[PDB]
């Protein structure tokens, strides 16, 4: 309403009756969570879009603002619009449109992946609609990628530039420093996992074969952000193919967990020598560096039944001792938080049965 | 104190080692006292400095693609020995501390 006479104001008031509405539609089936990394509550949208999200997510949709644009849910004034389209939108509306064609090997992320794995998730599929249209996928698709990737060396830390070839026919990741490659890679043993942080590079990925249990570090990454991780999934699409062939009778969704596996826990501990510490799954592996090419050591974690126990405490500050068969191994934790979580990564190896291939991996440490 | 570029083949007549100054200028304008050319350095890229009381703080310019082991950087931050800077498309370094 207005006011009497010549000033005439025009006063708007507290309703705040749009954003009411969208707050609303944070109920309906769907939008319980972060439309691109699965996080619970989304508190943002993009109504451009008309999907709802995180408050890192929204930050991602910024740097689209030709596709994306983001208000608060709670802290932004809306338009009439704008809370239609969120309306007649929603999350599931945009998994059928824009993650109509995914496939099944393609890594999806979650909220504590790296950002580089979390915003060329969000511009896949939504800037460059990778799975709206199949013709798009080619890179990772072909079962064939060649290119040039820097690639650290074994032992200077340098990162040079190497041509790589993974094939799907040979099953294989070779790369060339040349007439036959300096490498070749069996995609059985073939794991990647991101690892921006300890290769000091926002593109950095961690490939590692293991040839007669031991396991070669390659540190390798990519000028380019999408081409790192078109890098990735072909790897992904290369293992999943393979293993549907090694072992068919297993099912894609039996499949897939085994595609690329990410480390449940690493950091610096104790050994006193100060060693960096990964805790691949059952072998804990420990190195003078992070960007070691071979483990100083490892060590096996079998099973509570097996006769392994983690525990607490000494016989740094915090301790955690790993009683096996065969000897003790005394490791310090600096801070509590961080053996609250060694510990619990251990536990869930304790406490799992032994698989046969696991006994044999044991034989040999 | 210096940084070492992680690019440069040692088989090659590449320059592998560059020096900072107390107040080091970074870019690719002839002032700058590190000059790099590349994709995406700008004629003023950034500023390390070394303090009295002993610490090394990196501040990027505005507008400006800048990670340190790998996260990317829009303020001040201070650097520690081994820590890995990228600036632009792929001026990659190390730095060593005494
Ligand atoms: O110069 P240098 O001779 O000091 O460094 C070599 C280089 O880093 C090689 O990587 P690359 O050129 O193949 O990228 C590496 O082989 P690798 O390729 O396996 O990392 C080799 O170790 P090695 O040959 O592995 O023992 C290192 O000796
Ligand atoms: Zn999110």
């Amino acid at each position: 309403h207005h006011s009497s006479g010549r000033e005439n104001l025009y006063f708007q008031g507290m309703a705040k009756e749009r954003r009411r509405a969208v707050l609303e539609l944070l109920q309906r089936p769907g939008n319980a969570r972060c439309a691109d990394c699965g996080a619970p509550d989304p508190d943002w949208a993009s109504y451009t879009l008309g999907v709802f999200i995180c408050l890192s997510c929204s930050g991602i949709h910024r740097n689209i603002p030709q596709v994306s644009k983001v208000k608060s849910v709670r802290l932004d004034a809306w338009e009439e619009a704008q809370v239609e389209f969120m309306a007649s939108h929603g999350n599931d509306a945009a998994r059928a449109r824009f993650e109509s064609k995914v496939p099944s090997f393609y890594y999806r992320p979650t909220p504590s992946d790296c950002q580089l794995l979390r915003e060329q998730w969000i511009r896949a599929k939504y800037e460059r609609q990778e799975f709206i249209y199949p013709e798009k996928q080619e890179p990772y698709s072909a079962g064939y990628r060649e290119g040039f990737l820097w690639k650290r060396g074994r032992d200077n830390g340098q990162f040079l530039s190497r041509k790589f070839v993974l094939t799907e026919r040979e099953g294989a990741l070779k790369y060339f420093n040349a007439k036959e490659p300096k490498a070749v890679m069996k995609i059985e043993h073939l794991n990647a996992t991101f690892q921006p942080a300890k290769i000091g590079h926002p593109h950095g990925l961690q490939v590692t074969y293991l040839k007669d249990n031991s396991t070669r570090n390659i540190f390798i990454y990519h000028e380019d952000g999408k081409e790192i991780v078109d890098w990735f999934n072909a790897l992904r699409a290369a293992r999943f193919h393979y293993l549907q062939v090694a072992f068919p009778g297993a099912s894609d969704a039996d499949l897939v967990p085994k595609l690329s596996r990410n480390y449940l826990k690493e950091g610096y501990m104790e050994k006193f020598r100060k060693r960096w510490f990964t805790m691949d799954d059952r072998r804990l592996m420990y190195f003078k560096d992070p960007l070691d090419a071979f483990a100083r050591g490892e060590v096996f974690i079998g099973s509570k039944e097996s006769g392994y126990t983690v525990l607490h405490g000494f016989p740094w500050p915090h301790g955690i001792t790993i009683v096996t068969p065969d000897r003790k191994f005394l490791f310090a934790c600096e801070t509590e938080s961080d053996q609250r979580e060694w510990v619990a990564a251990f536990q869930k190896a304790v406490d799992r049965p032994m698989l046969p291939q696991e006994y044999a991996v044991e034989a040999h440490f | 104190c210096f940084l070492v570029n992680l690019n440069a083949d040692p088989a090659l007549n590449e320059l592998l080692v560059y020096y900072l100054k107390e107040h080091t200028l970074i870019g690719s304008a002839n002032s700058q006292d590190i000059q790099l050319c590349g994709m995406g350095i700008l004629p003023e890229h950034c500023i390390i400095d070394i303090t009295s009381e002993g610490q090394v703080m990196l501040t990027p310019q505005k507008n400006t693609r800048t990670f340190v082991n790998g996260s990317s950087v829009s303020s001040p931050i201070q650097l520690h020995h081994g820590d890995r800077i990228l600036w632009g498309n792929n001026h990659f370094f190390r730095l060593n501390l005494p």
